[PDB]
């Protein structure tokens, strides 16, 4: 018989003993980041740290208290060797050699095949050693970068190990995208150079897979055959390979930005395994302030329920970097631009993980209230595309007195002929009637005030929220008495809004 | 003019030692005006004693750990008389090899602008240009980093020194 | 405007077929002619996004086209052309050259002049 | 006759004045009239484009808010490197020099540009960047720093250059926010020299401006008006700074 | 109904576990408008392969 690890309810009943008021998402984050292992949970909770620090030390790239890297890890691995049985120590050394050479998302089956060790021994080794390793699903990972670098320098394999790994690995390449992607980097180490050259030059086969994976295998083959050709004096083939490889490299670089900028489609047409592998390999580049990547990684993970516990832990890591940016001097801060697209993706991530109200609170922390209008249009477009009407209604109600968000939402909702929840429109109509609004551009053109006011009036009319006297008073407050310029320029952005507004006031 | 600024900068600065060069550079930095590295180089060459030049070249090559662009100045500044002595030639050959190995992912041959003057370095050191491209290529073959697109589209301009013309025509027809 | 029509007609009952029609017409205006790979890759993304609420297995295929098209010509030209010139001016003085190679070099020069924006970025005299 | 939409840009819609280098009036009002029309400046504009001064302005004067120099470096082959000098105050944009130097990255051109950055006491140097070149700033800065010191900043723009120029200048000129220093109109017209030194109007900035169209075959030469466009766009967008509280 | 055709094709292929002769009718019955949409083409391309693999000992080319 076999005995089974904790489920979610067991972990919740464990966690509420120390912190009897933790929320569901805290239970989710604590259940994911501890591999459902009771000893790990007890060991972490025994420190009597605050709750947020207890979660933070289980997250990616924790506080590097070690001034001289790798010191305690050497002792831990030595002590693990000394206490093991006489049969186990070769297997421990083999696992150490195997982790130093593979690409970073290792499935346990391939590691078991190439090393010959049973999977449960690998899992028990990783549970004994603790951080920097982690086991989740059927995958092994490192969670800290200089620890990983020191490990890859300290335990680099020998020639006989490499020969065994190549011989074991090569038959699997007919079925696995991972094996086909990994093999050339091992052949370059093994000095099987000519086989690598003829592997890249000739039309050697591939497993059945989508385009996003096939591009990777093609590029890796070319990139390592170039090195082999230069090492064996095959200069004509080297020049032809360089010309062939430049376009593939540029195509990969152009592909990754396209995936980054279109999270809504990318999360849907790529499976969850590919989504985890994109984060693991660190594929997205930054967008002008040093911690930007983690904003998008938080978003794309949040589309899947079962990855939710990881998603929060990435979002938690983002708010550190943003905090640092807020503390720079003004001249330095003026050189690190933060765009409205970033605010939109952070708003989407927080809405998916926490809720509408917690999403709405953070948008009020940015000082010029123009920014709420800018973010609100993008969020409304993304939500209306996928027919998520009730979530948009909840976000509209939760906005409170931050009327710019509502005025953006109704402006985007009017274009697609969708209704909006009447509670928020009644409240914001009540606020509009008595106080100034001006969505002022820094540019002296494309002032959006007329379009937003007209959209509000159209929405109020179609729902029979207001009287016509109120509408006349409101339009009369805003329409200029002399004609503005834009009526006689065919490329001025403002023209159609004025034509619509004057026609509506006249009728 | 401005001579006494120089007479203050080189005050007790032993240019034959490593430390005196750094002291002189800090004295140059003390009153921020007229920054032009070549002027400091030229004057320090004007002040070195007889028979200790090679110490100066090795020191000035070592101290500032020169970037990609700046190295051009030193080769440009050496007096012609110094070419008559063979120790100087072998020292310059070693210092050229140091640079060619340190920046193998960024050296290229261009029509727009000449970052590194191959012909001048070749004449001063005695290493022919066909050896300099080989020194760059073997350092590329050893390096652990992957290449970028700009490195990949400038390798044929280096590999072309190896090929016979009948092979280069095939490469062109392929391209 | 066609994308907006494609999106709106998907929610109205009984108008669904037009959602395909307005898509294909929108494809016809730019699919045949020259443009860089990024501008072309952006169009299939909007075609894909317009049809999500209606027929998701059809929406997937335009995403596959968007991923596939990114290999083609783009900003990486004028780097490739310099390598071509570096080869050609090495081989030029030494051997006889067949006429068809000389013709194809000039044909590709006429092709590569079309993609640049400003005339001052193209190497006239060297070519 | 296509006279209203063949050429978007007209010289009638901008103020020309011999502004003071240190203070300027805080507002202006526009009315082209015989009293305000100039008659002595050379004018390459099409028939009916007459240079006019302002009609009335405020008596209250203050120092300018920001001061930019813009550079468009020469590409492949021989062409002139373009540059422009612009300041700003409230909605108004002031243009005080435009011209060009012929050459490459030789020391003479860069020395002249550094001295020009010194002469007007500029505050920031801005330039266009393309294709991953990466050279020009690294080359130029150690030459600049011995004359004057300030930050150097790159941009890259995208799209149809002709439509970008038209769609940048036309909203600004339609709001009549553009004030031009007087002698510029002469100086450009004097400096419009061919390689041989012969007079040729095709190198004049205002000739390039008045023949601008929203076409891909619009004009063969653009080196000065492009620097004007990038200066306008940078003064338009660069003023914003955000903050976060909590 | 519009937008659910591929579900019908996959279902009607799956339910009846068709014999050798009967498969002919399905290809014969599909209307021409159905050809304009790329998901339908990839579904049919997926369905042909299973038939070709299931009956490899009986498929032949004939004049009769």
């Amino acid at each position: 018989l076999s005995l089974q690890t904790f489920n979610r309810d067991e972990t919740a009943a464990h966690l509420h003993q120390k912190f009897p008021d933790a929320s569901e998402s805290d239970v989710d984050e604590f259940h994911r980041l501890s591999s459902c292992n009771p000893r790990v949970q007890a060991l972490s909770l025994s420190q009597n740290l605050p709750l947020n620090d207890t979660l933070r030390l289980l997250g990616p790239n924790p506080k590097t208290v070690e001034d001289t890297i790798g010191e305690v890890l050497e002792k831990s691995i030595a002590r693990l060797r000394d206490t093991a049985g006489i049969s186990e120590r070769a297997q421990i050394d083999t696992i150490c050699s195997a982790l130093a050479i593979l690409r970073p998302l290792i499935p346990l089956s391939v590691l078991s095949a190439i090393s010959g060790v049973a999977g449960s021994a690998i899992k028990s080794f990783a549970l004994d050693l603790g951080r920097p390793l982690i086991v989740s699903g059927e995958t092994i990972q490192f969670f800290d970068e200089p620890a990983e670098t020191w490990f890859q320098r300290r335990f680099r394999p020998s020639a006989a190990d490499l020969h065994q790994f190549i011989t074991k690995l090569r038959p699997l390449t007919k079925d696995s995208s991972y094996a086909a992607s990994v093999l050339p980097a091992l052949m370059l180490e093994g000095n099987q150079l000519s086989e690598l050259i003829e592997l890249a030059i000739s039309s050697q086969a591939l497993p059945e897979t989508s385009a996003v994976e096939r591009r990777d295998i093609e590029l890796q083959r070319l990139q390592f055959a170039l090195k082999a050709a230069l090492r064996t004096g095959r200069y004509q083939d080297a020049a032809k390979l360089a010309l062939k490889a430049g376009g593939e490299c540029a195509g990969d670089n152009r592909q990754r930005v396209l995936l980054r900028d279109n999270i809504d489609l990318a999360a849907k047409f790529v499976g969850s395994n590919g989504v985890q592998e994109l984060v693991s390999r660190n594929a997205f580049p930054d967008t002008g302030w040093p911690g930007s990547r983690n904003a998008y990684y938080a978003a794309i993970l949040s589309e899947y329920p079962e990855l939710s516990g990881e998603a929060r832990s990435r979002l938690r890591l983002t708010m550190e970097w943003l905090t640092n940016w807020s503390q720079l001097p003004d001249d330095e801060r003026s050189r690190q631009n933060v765009t409205d697209q970033d605010r939109a993706v952070m708003l989407i991530a927080c809405l998916n993980i926490h809720g509408a109200e917690a999403a709405a609170r953070e948008l009020r922390r940015w000082r010029p209230r123009k920014l709420s209008f800018d973010a609100g249009k993008i969020v409304a477009m993304q939500l209306l595309a996928h027919a998520r009407y009730d979530e948009l209604d909840q976000l509209a109600i939760a906005a409170g007195n931050d009327i710019s968000l509502v005025m953006g939402i109704v402006l985007e909702a009017r274009k697609l002929h969708r209704p909006v929840a009447e509670q928020a429109i009644r409240r914001t109509w009540r606020l509009l009637k008595s106080q100034r609004v001006s969505i002022k551009d820094r540019n002296h053109a494309n002032n959006q005030t007329i379009a937003a006011i007209t959209g509000m009036v159209e929405m109020a009319l179609i729902q029979s929220v207001c009287t016509e006297s109120e509408s006349i008073q409101l339009l009369d407050r805003y329409l200029p008495k002399v004609p503005p310029y834009a009526l006689t320029s065919e490329y001025s952005k403002e023209r159609v809004a004025y034509v619509r507004a004057y026609a509506l006031q006249a009728n | 003019g401005h001579d006494q600024e120089w007479e203050s900068i080189f005050k007790d600065c032993d240019l034959s030692s490593i430390d005196g060069i750094s002291a002189a550079y800090e004295k140059f930095r003390n009153v921020p005006e007229f920054y032009s590295k070549e002027t400091f180089i030229k004057k320090a060459i004007s002040r070195v004693k007889t028979g200790k030049e090679c110490s100066f070249i090795t020191a000035i090559g070592a101290i500032f750990h020169w970037g990609l662009y700046d190295f051009k100045y030193i080769l440009e500044s050496i007096p012609d008389e110094w070419t008559s002595r063979l120790s100087i030639k072998t020292t310059l050959a070693g210092l050229i090899k140091e640079y060619c190995q340190r920046f193998c992912m960024r050296i290229r041959k261009s029509r727009v602008y000449e970052i590194f003057p191959f012909s001048l370095a070749s004449r001063l050191s005695g290493i022919s240009e066909k050896e300099i491209f080989g020194i760059t290529l073997e350092a590329i073959a050893e390096s652990p980093e992957p290449a970028n697109s700009d490195r990949l589209f400038s390798l044929p301009g280096l590999l072309v020194s190896k090929l016979e013309s009948n092979e280069a025509l095939d490469v062109l027809s392929y391209a | 405007t066609l994308h907006r029509f494609s999106s709106v007609c998907a929610e109205i009952s009984g108008l669904g077929e037009l959602s395909y029609h307005f898509a294909e017409l929108a494809l016809s205006l730019w699919r045949d002619e020259h443009s860089d790979a990024q501008i072309k890759a952006d169009g299939y993304i909007d075609l894909s996004r317009s049809l999500i609420s209606l027929d998701e297995p059809e929406a997937k295929e335009y995403f596959n086209q968007a991923i596939e098209v990114t290999n083609k010509l783009g900003d990486e030209n004028l780097s490739r052309w310099e390598a071509i010139l570096d080869l050609a001016e090495y081989v030029a003085g030494k051997t006889q050259v067949p006429p068809e190679i000389s013709y194809k070099l000039a044909r590709c020069a006429e092709l590569t002049r079309e993609y640049v924006d400003r005339d001052k970025h193209f190497a006239w005299s060297d070519t | 006759l296509s006279d209203a939409e063949k050429y978007p840009l007209r010289l009638r819609d901008a103020i020309v004045c011999a502004v003071d280098p240190e203070r300027a009036p805080l507002s202006y009002q526009w009315l082209p009239n015989r009293q305000n029309r100039n008659e002595e400046l050379p004018n390459v504009g099409l028939k009916g484009d007459d240079i006019h001064a302002f009609h009335t302005c405020s008596s209250r004067t203050a120092e300018y808010q920001s001061k930019i120099l813009v550079i468009d470096p020469s590409g492949r082959g021989k062409d002139e490197t373009g540059y422009a000098v612009l300041y700003s105050l409230n909605g108004y944009i002031y243009l005080m020099e435009v011209g060009g130097f012929r050459g490459g990255y030789d020391d003479a051109t860069l020395e002249k540009l550094a001295k020009k950055a010194k002469q007007w006491k500029v505050q920031t140097v801005v330039h266009e960047s393309n294709f991953g070149d990466g050279m020009f700033g690294k080359i130029f800065s150690p030459i600049l720093l011995k004359h004057h010191k300030c930050a150097l900043e790159e941009i890259r723009a995208k799209g149809m250059k002709e439509m970008r120029i038209c769609d940048t200048i036309e909203p600004l000129m339609g709001a009549h926010k553009l004030v031009i220093r007087d002698e510029v109109i002469r100086e450009d017209y004097q400096t419009a020299r061919d390689l041989d030194g012969k007079h040729d109007v095709r190198y004049s900035a205002f000739y390039q401006m008045t023949r601008m169209t929203r076409e891909r075959g619009a004009v063969a030469h653009d080196d000065r008006i492009d620097a004007i466009a990038l200066g306008i766009e940078y003064l338009r967008e660069g003023m914003l700074v955000d903050s976060r509280v909590g």
